[PDB]
């Protein structure tokens, strides 16, 4: 099956700055399928990102995707203390949902 | 749109787990429940899903054969069983909405509510 | 159900309809007339199906059908219709028994080898459950000596029951000559029929029964002072009944008319588009972010 | 009923009292197609089809000829020489439940249009692409059948409606369905406005020495028009003339 | 014309329609002329109970001829036994009211709707669009209109 | 919907009683308002009912010509007089809401929503 | 007048078990002007049942009636402490509306 690379695999950067987290397939992946969420600690993971770039309802617009292929990323413009969960990438292919291991921000 | 799940379970090797995820402020038979595993301190695994109008299933070939899904759309609720549990099981259990395969819109591709987690210790 | 397995396996015999299957199109009286309609009719000198033994499989049903016995001792029971005749869709029954005609569109399991014995009557062996029951109706009842002539039509909701009784002196044929058929019951009832069954009345008894087929036609029918139709014209059997149609008479004198037009009809579908095959960008305009 | 799986009870031999219906006033829709809602008990009919089933409340203007869309092409699809009315209320006190009522379904997706009063019931995985399904949901492989979420929070728009739609069926057969009128004695020798069984006209009826066969509910002349009928009440056969005219 | 009714009922006031207000309150004809002009006034006349003044026919034993207007309060046979004013069963009282509430949906909320029937009959025309007039000219081919 | 009604009332026989009930949720005029005696110990008796859309009314033969039931569609309230009172009318009362005679399903002939019911003590 | 008789006066049984209440009338009643209502102890009467057999919005599907001419009935599946109450049968006849004497549950 395809793998799913996070990268880094942890972050650390301070409140007020920018932030970018990437994501990297096996194989080519249509942007339709690619979607990012965000799980506080001890809470459950909520969408932040669908279809590569489109923010989820309720998300502000701090939040921001890009990316095609095999190469996605997701960009924090300015983090508040909130944001200092785990961020996932998704991906439909085949039949299957395949999720990254987790990037620590 | 809420997804509530039932409380933590502890279970012994080789015995089976019924996790619910009742459903309430969407149309229950519209949508697919899907669940997602995610060990402690490891990622997300996706299982199966359940799709209520017919009562049909798709699991992970991880999970073949071990997980059954069902759902009663009498009570907007959809079960989890996991048969044959191993150490390596313990997990919080999530339930996850999604839209159908006939979507136009990629919908089926990502997940846009999600419940409380369902702690599940072997 | 009992299985019968003492018969005889020969091929299907074949005769001609000759002038036979002509019924009162409609419940209106009209008389010394000649009266042009396009209707469902069996066509003139068609090829008909004849079967004896305990001879009876199921057969097609599709416009309609034309069925006709004949008996010296009243072995017919009645008939299947329906589209598979085993429980999963509706089917109709209709038997004439004894006593009087019974007609039950229930939902019935049907046997694989449905037939009445009998001088009493004793065994009824055609189906076994039967539940859903939607319609029901009784009547009246209805060399050899009786010949019974039924059309069987199942046209916007209703399933038309045509009939003639006439007697029959032939030993191994179907009569020439010309009768029609008035109508017996009109039920109004919607039913997928594309199969049918007859029901027979151990040993095998003395009777014939033929099965022709319905098709598009026009008929030129004749009505007579009391309204009787007494003679018939297939508009499309030959040249002259194309004549006598297009003149609305049963007479024709010399000449020359023009009654039709030929044409050739295609025989081939020839579908030619340039050869491409990107898709075009529908999606990309759906799909867009921001509209 | 759900509305790919409507109900239909046949009416016939009776006394229909359309007035009761059309003054009611817990319906919201009652559109008729080819016939009046007011001169409807002055008519008579072979037989009425009463088709009934549940919809959302937007798709009640599905239900007429010439419509298009998801319950017109794939659940109750009526023809456009439809005769007969679409009688429709909300039933949000009946058919809504909390959670979703999940009872009530519709068909969502088949490969070609329901002919007119074609009722499907199967429940056959739905070929979206070109690839067979072979039983399995799955990518381009759908369920064809969908519940409504019936919920008493939703808007009129998603609330649920019954309808029950009234088909008139008008062949050349007797009829059997007719409106609550009054039968008057019967006149001969003069000219009067008659209905006999639905069929109006103006004439002088007589006695009639025609052999009518025991089907034959009214007779034709050569002309093709209507020269004779059988009264409904006595079968007596009688003829009827035009009244007399004539240039001045 | 002018008069309130529910917000569903907005289409019924055309000609050629059916239903309560077309075939009870307010009738139009298949030959009209005129423009129907009608507005949302769910801030005007709803109340938080219900604002129980705006009124409509339920019930009539025959449709209302165009333009007829109906405003008696005779009790309504609905079967065979005469009513002799009691309200009752198969009696009932003609008229009912909206109960219009500000937190109704859309189709419930009043509209406030102006009907304008504009008569053409070979007569003298009283009202006229704002057109400048010109001058007459005469012994020329000209494009003319003439009060219309 | 909801029907609130005024609090418990203390009369000497002879006297009158009024006793109203406030319509809330739905089309007060919409429906008929009825009323129901209840004794302590017993059962429920119906006394009659008011159209408010006429303020049109109908007792019950055991209280006609005693009772007068009003409305107000202005402040969506109905009232009960009760006149000539008596030491057997020690009850509580309960107004209730039943669809018109109109109605083509029979929703005249039940009472699908009740107020709190008010004591009234002679 | 008719007579409304329910029966048994007094029902006593225990949580979990299944109820069956009575209704019988003097003169045949449409199957359409039946009714059942709960009143609980202190509280105002609530509408269970309604046309003799279809359940009032809101009500558990432990609830269900049936019956047609003078003999009708009311049965509770599966009894919780909420449902030891007293249980009314009405009916609408003539131009008024007649209840029964009342069932202690
Ligand atoms: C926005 O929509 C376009 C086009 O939408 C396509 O056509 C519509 C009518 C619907 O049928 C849509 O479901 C359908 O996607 C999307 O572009 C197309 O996406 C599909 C899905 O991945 C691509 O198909 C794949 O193509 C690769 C080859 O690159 C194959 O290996 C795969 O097996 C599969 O066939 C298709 O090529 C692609 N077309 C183009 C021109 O890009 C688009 O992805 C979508 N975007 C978003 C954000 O929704
Ligand atoms: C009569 O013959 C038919 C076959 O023509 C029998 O039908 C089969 O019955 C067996 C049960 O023993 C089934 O396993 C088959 O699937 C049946 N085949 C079909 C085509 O239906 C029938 O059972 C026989 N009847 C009796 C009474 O023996
Ligand atoms: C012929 O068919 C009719 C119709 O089914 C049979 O009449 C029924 O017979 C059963 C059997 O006793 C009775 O229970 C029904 O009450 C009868 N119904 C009617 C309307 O008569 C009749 O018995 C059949 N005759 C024979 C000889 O089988
Ligand atoms: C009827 O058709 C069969 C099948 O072709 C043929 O064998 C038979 O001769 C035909 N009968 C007549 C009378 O043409
Ligand atoms: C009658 O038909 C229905 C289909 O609507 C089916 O559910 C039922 O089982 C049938 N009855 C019997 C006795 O099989
Ligand atoms: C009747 O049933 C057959 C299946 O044997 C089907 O192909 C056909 O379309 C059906 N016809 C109608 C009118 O439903
Ligand atoms: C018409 O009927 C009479 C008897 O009613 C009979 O004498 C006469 O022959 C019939 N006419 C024809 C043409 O058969
Ligand atoms: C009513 O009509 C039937 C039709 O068959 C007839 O037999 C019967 O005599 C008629 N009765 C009266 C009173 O007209």
């Amino acid at each position: 099956e395809i793998v799913m690379m996070q990268s880094p695999g942890t972050l650390s950067l301070s409140p007020g700055e920018r932030a970018t987290l990437s994501c990297r397939a096996s194989q080519s992946v249509s942007s339709s399928y690619l979607a990012w969420y965000q799980q506080k600690p001890g809470q459950a993971p909520r969408l932040l990102i669908y279809g590569a770039s489109s923010r989820a309802t309720g998300i502000p617009d701090r939040f921001s995707g890009s990316g095609s292929g095999t190469d996605f990323t997701l960009t924090i413009s300015r983090l508040e203390p909130e944001d200092f969960a785990v961020y996932y990438c998704q991906q439909y292919g085949s039949s299957a949902w395949t999720f990254g291991q987790g990037t620590k921000v | 749109v809420q997804l509530v799940q039932s409380g933590a379970e502890v279970k012994k090797p080789g015995a089976s787990v019924k996790v619910s995820c009742k459903a309430s402020g969407y149309t229950f038979t519209g949508y697919y429940m899907h669940w997602v595993r995610q060990a402690p301190g490891q990622g997300l695994e996706w299982m199966g899903w359940i799709n209520p109008i017919s009562s049909g299933t798709s699991y992970a070939q991880t999970f073949q054969g071990r997980v059954t899904m069902t759902s009663d759309t009498s009570i907007t609720t959809a079960y989890m069983e996991l048969s044959r549990l191993r150490s390596d099981d313990t997990a919080v259990y999530y339930c996850a909405r999604a839209a159908p395969f006939y979507d136009f819109w990629s919908g089926y591709s990502y997940f846009d509510y999600w419940g409380q987690g369902t702690l599940v210790t072997v | 159900c009992v299985n019968l397995t003492t018969r005889t396996q020969l091929p299907p015999a074949y005769t001609n309809s000759f002038t036979r299957g002509v019924y009162y199109p409609d419940k209106v009286f009209r008389s010394s007339v000649l009266h042009s309609t396009q209707d469902l009719f069996l066509p003139f000198f068609s090829n008909v199906t004849w079967f004896h033994r305990f001879d009876n499989p199921v057969l097609p049903f599709n416009d309609g059908v034309y069925f006709a016995s004949t008996e010296k001792s009243n072995i017919i029971r009645g008939w299947i219709f329906g589209t598979t005749l085993d429980s999963k869709t509706q089917s109709l029954l209709i038997v004439n028994n004894a006593t009087n005609v019974v007609i039950k569109v229930c939902e019935f399991q049907f046997c694989n080898d449905p037939f009445l014995g009998v001088c009493m009557e004793s065994e009824f062996r055609v189906y076994s459950s039967a539940n859903n029951c939607t319609f029901e109706y009784v009547s009246q009842p209805f060399n050899f000596k009786n010949l019974r002539e039924f059309v069987f039509k199942n046209i916007d909701g209703y399933f038309k029951i045509y009939s003639k009784h006439t007697p029959i002196n032939l030993v191994r044929d179907l009569p020439q000559g010309f009768s029609a058929l008035e109508p017996l019951v009109d039920l109004p009832i919607g039913i997928n029929i594309t199969r049918f069954q007859t029901l027979l009345a151990w040993t095998a008894g003395a009777a014939a029964y033929y099965v022709g087929y319905l098709q598009p036609r026009t008929f030129l029918l004749k009505y007579n002072e009391n309204g009787t139709i007494t003679d018939a014209v297939d508009c499309a059997l030959d040249p002259l009944s194309e004549t006598k149609c297009t003149l609305k008479s049963f007479t024709v004198e010399k000449g020359i008319y023009q009654t039709s037009n030929f044409r050739v009809q295609p025989t081939e579908s020839i579908v030619r588009f340039p050869n491409i095959t990107n898709l075009c960008p529908f999606g990309e305009v759906f799909n867009a972010t921001r509209f | 009923a759900s509305v790919y799986a409507w109900n239909r009870k046949r009416i016939s031999n009776c006394v229909a009292d359309y007035s009761v219906l059309y003054n009611s006033a817990s319906f919201s829709t009652f559109k008729c197609y080819g016939v009046s809602p007011t001169k409807l008990n002055d008519l008579c009919f072979t037989n009425v089809y009463a088709d009934s089933f549940v919809i959302r409340g937007d798709e009640v203007r599905q239900i007429a000829p010439g419509q298009t869309g998801k319950i017109a092409d794939y659940n109750y699809k009526l023809p456009d020489d439809f005769t007969g009315c679409v009688i429709a209320w909300n039933s949000n006190n009946l058919d809504s439940k909390v959670g979703g009522n999940y009872n009530y379904r519709y068909r969502l997706f088949r490969k070609s249009n329901l002919k007119p009063f074609e009722r499907d019931i199967s429940t056959e995985i739905y070929q979206a692409g070109s690839t067979p399904c072979n039983g399995v949901e799955g990518f381009n492989c759908y369920f064809p059948l969908q519940s409504y979420g019936f919920q008493p929070t939703n808007g009129v728009g998603y609330q649920p409606y019954r309808v029950v739609v009234l088909s008139f069926e008008l062949l050349h057969a007797p009829a059997t369905v007719c409106g609550p009128k009054k039968s008057t004695n019967l006149v001969k020798n003069k000219c009067v406005n008659f209905n006999f069984n639905g069929l109006t006209g103006t004439g002088v009826l007589t006695e009639s020495n025609k052999k009518f066969l025991p089907f034959q509910q009214f007779g034709r002349d050569i002309a093709d028009t209507t020269d004779a009928v059988r009264d409904p009440q006595t079968l007596e056969i009688l003829d009827i003339t035009p009244c007399s005219f004539g240039g001045v």
